[PDB]
RNA sequence: ACGCCCCGCCGGCGGAUGCCUCGGCCCGGGCGGCGACGAAGAGCGCGGCGGAGCGCGAGACGCGGUGCGGACCCGCCCGCCCCGAGAAGCACCGAUCCUCGAACGCAGCGCGCCCGCGCCGCCGCCUCGGCGCCUGC
RNA sequence: GGCGGGCCUGAGGCGGCGGGGGCGACGGGCGGAACUUAAGCAUAUCAGUACGCCCCGGAGGAGAAACCAACCGGGAUUCCCCGCUAGCGGCGAGCGACGCGGGAGGAGCCCGCCCCGAAGGCGCGCUGUGGGGCCGCGAGGGGGCCCGAGGGCCCCGCCCGAGAGGGUGCAAGCCCCGUACGGCGAGUAGCGCUGCUUGAGCGUGCAGCGCGAAGGGAGGCGCGGCCCUUCCAAGGCUAAAUACGCCCCGGGACCGAUAGCGGACCAAGUAGCGCGAGCGAACGGUGAAAAGGACGCCCUGCGGCCGCUCAAAAGACCUGAACCCGGCCGGCCGCCGGCCCGCCGGCCCCGUCUCGAAACACGGACCGAGGAG
RNA sequence: GCAGAGGCCCCGGGGGCGAAGGCGGCGCGCAGGCCCCGCCGGACCGGCCUCUGGUGCAGAUCUCGGCAGCAGUAGCCGCUACUCCGCGCCCCGGAGGACUGAGGGGGAGACGGGUUCCGCGGCGCCUGCAUCUGGCCGCGGGUGACUCGGGCCUAAGCGGCGG
């Protein structure tokens, strides 16, 4: 059928016109079937591919413009996990009080071999 | 009964659409050996809900 | 019976249910 | 005797992932001897059986020469072409005699050219092996 | 005041010595009360302590300090930033304020508090367990 | 007339299709599911019956986000999380 | 193992053994019946290994 | 003749006894990784021929990306077949993701209001209340 | 009086961020039984258990002494070894810690107060902020004999850092995969009264109420005095050793299809059943290969016969027991004894409680598997 | 005697030149039992020493499965009824005789079931006799609303409500 590959550099209007017809082949073909076929496996499949890089295209230049933004969609937010989202960042976590953190460096950890 | 839910008729719907017996196609693809579906129902003697 | 000296053990408890109170070695060579 | 605890030595283990192999696992599982001269030229003992390969059986069952015309994965067996059983009336259509991999040596490979490339790679991984590691 | 146990009509049927709802008292303090309540109305914040503001013949006002653990300003102030943590979700929930440690007998330290240390279930469960060993 | 008399009037629906479990267990008359628990927020789960529990609790079903995400913790997950940490 | 069912004696009158019947009446809970439990079932408590001086 | 008995001989009916065994069970390790960014669960749908299971979600028995892998795809087909063209298979990653469900316009399958619309908490901000404490006219 | 502001207390809305619900374990908080044991039964025991509810986490809780002790002293916590005894108890049945000693593992600190005060996280805040794993190679076997097919025999080899194992037409180191070898501190403490609890006994911990300190706590017999030894409560944090299911991995003097999970079988918590809560089965195996049954004869057809494929029908399936049954052939028929063998002689129905059972005592149609120190 | 474990079985135990099992027959032992032989069967199996146990069955109103004799026995007695001819079935069609008797064995709805509905093909299952019938089985189809009902309103109730 139709290879990712070769629709990737199409024009969004040129992908949603494809769209159209492999939707009104999808009609045909379920009107053939009914009425009285590897075509309607294959066209199937082709809808899915334009639609694949319709909505990769407009996914990826919507991240782009939100991109650097405060509060970017969450849609466009890293995966990680409730836990890992509500976390304490390591720097949050390793933060130490000035007097706490005066006494690390007045004694630092030192390297000896005892005999 | 004449008068019922679209939810009710939806579920029911299913149970008719499922009560078939196996594919004799499938009976050869899966080289079956136990051809009888036995989820299988009948009005008379089985009660759905 | 007879002469014997009365025994000092605790009747097991939770035994078949409740928190498990019997401890297993066989993690002990690992 | 196997010093990897990874590996197991069950039985029930062994048999289940025969059994219920992968299919890269389960051609891998199915490989012929090389015959000595396609051996010495590809400088490789076992090559996986694939269809259009020439295999000589030398079990006494059903032994004869053949190309592999069919690959029955499912149950691990190959048929040869001549290796079929005896038809109960002359004017009926073939049915071959399905036979084990191991039990035939491979006289003529399919070369294609992915498998000049993967007869390339064992022979290049067998030379860093026979350099004594 | 003093609990009444929910035992319907007033039956608490059984050993007679489990008999008897009027008149038994609370095993927490009514401190311990006001900071399980303050937990339960806003589940979003941590608490911290509470205090004794006022007295009535009929209620006892206590006012509890909450903390918003995912505030900026107390997820990067070291001092506070431990109400953060995870473990610390609930706190009152699980007995970990002053009012529930009093409550659990973890005020009190050395003999007379040998068998509520882990936790008093904690201490059953370590006296109580049979050791089997191997070599036995 | 206890016995097969009275079964003669057996014409109600007691109890309908629950919309969170889907079992014969929701009460119309009380509307509440004897099973799933619904209205309530929580589940209706019991240490009485351990054979309760293991008809309907977590992998009973598609567990569809779990697996994904028990996956992906094994793969690229915990060092994507590293990253956010930094 | 065997004791994961719900079986009760049926009773003293029904013209049945006493031993625990499931609902439909099929023998249940016992060292004797189909199903049922070890009469003492085998237990890791045994002391597998002995002690040499 | 029947019924037994069994002097052998041969049929049934049954499924014991063997032998196996991709399953239990116990014991160690490891892991400790769900969810309002919609979890667990559930209902419907989805295959060329498609009942159940598994899997998917109107992009549905899947689709894209990146690396492997190298001839097949249970049936009938179809698609492949080739120094790459690319079947089985294999990770990893990006998406899609119906209805219900903590379940979120209100209901449970029916009705709004606006150009999306649940509650509670925190911290900001906007709008204004009080014969609260005051102050100027 | 009426109109503006500030402060203080509220009210509605909008933004950003959080909460909710899940998991048969392990963990923390609570509420909380009874059966049972006491040969009865009220205290007690069961049991600080089942179960109900709430709350986390990869562990949790605990934790750096208002500690223990009485020493020629130790020194936060948790965990293991030990003593099980001090004690408790209708001082009955029962119940029951700890310190020392041996180890695992070890790690310490903060705030309030106090001083500066906006130096701060600066819309806030002076009612106080700040600071003091993956990826891979991978050795070495022939001949003869017989089989349906060696992986069998019978000679002769070869590899081994690999003779773990699995597959292959029969028992394979060398047929195949693999295996061995490799890379990338105040409503408080206390006290009075009360309830619950503990081994804690004129009170172990807790709590309601009433009352309420100032130097106070503890030292296992209460009170009043005087010493001594030893510590700082009524605020907060903390790793490690410890526990444990789901799930993945590996092992076993384990089970072998009525066993082992309820569930080994394309579709088991399934089919089915109950208004519901809930209950819940049964069913493994042809062969090496589907080669799953050639042909012909007969029949209205079904089917029958002859065979065929196969080593074998093994024909819907491996073996194929007993009970029971049909055909044919022999016999007049229970057991024990003597004889050639149908006579003669003996012989009540076992198990069981019972002084005593053939009992008109009770259980038992028959068979097979399971079935209790 | 059983089932496993650790060893042995003088060139490394017995086995498709036939293992276990099953059936019949000797022998051996006081006996539990064992051994062989023939036949079926078709891949495993031991003897001895040491070790281990979920280790022996006639009974339990025993469990589960098979299944006998009774026994071709009891039964197949509501709802008045069928008969002739047609290929002829109890089906169909024609002709007779009848029934339910307008509170029908009549035509429709509510509830409940959920495809039973229709048309065609069928008799493997069911149709307690038979079937060429069917509520059965296979294949294909079937339910159309501005006006009917839901939806709407309120009833007894039930929920919600700063708290």
């Amino acid at each position: 059928g139709l290879k990712a590959k070769d629709l990737v550099g199409l024009s969004q209007e040129d992908l949603q016109r494809k769209l159209a017809d492999l939707k009104r082949e999808l009609l045909s073909l379920r009107t053939m079937k009914a009425t009285a076929i590897a075509r309607f496996r294959v066209c199937k499949k082709d809808v899915a591919r334009v639609l694949t890089v319709i909505n990769q295209k407009a996914r990826d230049e919507a991240r782009a413009a939100f991109e650097g933004a405060e509060h970017i969609p969450k849609t466009f937010r890293p995966r990680l996990t409730h836990a890992m989202r509500c976390q304490l960042t390591e720097k949050q976590k390793r933060l130490l009080p000035s007097k706490l953190m005066k006494r690390k460096l007045q004694f630092p950890k030192l390297k000896y071999a005892v005999k | 009964t004449a008068n019922k839910t679209l939810s009710r008729k939806l579920r029911l719907a299913k149970k008719t659409k499922t009560n078939k017996n196996i594919p004799r196609w499938v009976i050869a693809k899966d080289h079956l050996k136990k051809t009888w579906n036995y989820k299988r129902h009948h009005w008379r003697r089985s009660h759905l809900k | 019976g007879r002469n014997v000296a009365f025994s000092n053990m605790r009747r097991y408890k939770c035994t078949n249910k409740g928190p498990n109170l019997i401890k297993n070695w066989f993690n002990q060579p690992a | 005797m196997k010093l990897n605890s990874a590996v197991t030595a069950s039985r029930r283990k062994c048999r289940k992932a025969y059994f219920t192999a992968n299919a890269e696992t389960r051609a891998k599982m199915m490989s012929s001897r090389l015959s000595k001269e396609l051996r010495a030229e590809h400088k490789i003992k076992t090559m996986p059986i694939r269809r259009g390969d020439i295999v000589e059986i030398f079990t006494g069952g059903h032994k004869g020469t053949g190309k592999v015309v069919e690959v029955r994965r499912r149950d691990y067996k190959i048929c040869v072409e001549g290796i079929n059983q005896k038809a109960r009336n002359p004017e009926a259509k073939p049915v071959p005699y399905p036979i084990h991999p191991s039990n035939c040596i491979i006289k003529e490979l399919y070369m294609n050219g992915s498998r000049y490339r993967a007869i390339k790679r064992r022979q290049e991984r067998n030379a860093e092996r026979l350099a004594r590691i | 005041g003093g609990r009444k146990r929910q035992c319907v009509h007033g039956i608490s049927y059984g050993k007679p010595r489990n008999i008897g709802i009027v008149g038994l008292k609370p095993s927490r303090s009514l401190r311990a009360l006001a900071e399980q309540k303050v937990g339960r109305r806003l589940p979003s914040l941590r608490v911290l302590n509470s205090y004794w503001v006022a007295q009535d013949g009929s209620y006892k006002w206590y006012e509890v300090i909450l903390i918003d653990p995912f505030h900026p300003w107390i997820r990067n102030d070291p001092k506070i930033n431990w109400i953060c943590n995870p473990v610390m979700k609930r706190r009152e929930c699980r007995g970990l304020t002053s009012a529930g440690r009093k409550a659990r007998g973890l005020h009190n330290k050395g003999i007379g508090a040998m068998k509520l240390r882990p936790s008093k279930r904690a201490a059953w469960k370590r006296n109580h367990t049979r050791s089997l060993r191997r070599y036995r | 007339s206890k016995g097969t008399a009275s079964f003669g009037k057996r014409h109600t629906r007691i109890h309908g299709s629950c919309r969170r479990c889907g079992k014969h267990s929701f009460h119309l008359q009380k509307h509440e599911c004897a099973s799933c628990g619904y209205p309530s927020a929580k589940m209706r789960r019991y240490n009485w019956s351990y054979k309760s529990l293991r008809r309907r609790t977590q992998g009973t079903g598609s567990m569809s986000h779990m697996r994904k995400v028990y996956r992906a913790y094994n793969s690229g997950t915990l060092k994507a999380n590293a990253r956010k940490y930094l | 193992a065997g004791v994961q069912c719900t079986a009760h004696s049926w009773g003293p009158g029904r013209a049945v053994a006493r031993l625990p019947r499931k609902h439909g009446g099929i023998g249940a809970y016992a060292n004797f019946a189909r199903g049922g439990h070890m009469a003492h079932p085998t237990t890791v408590i045994r002391r597998w290994c002995r002690k040499v001086n």
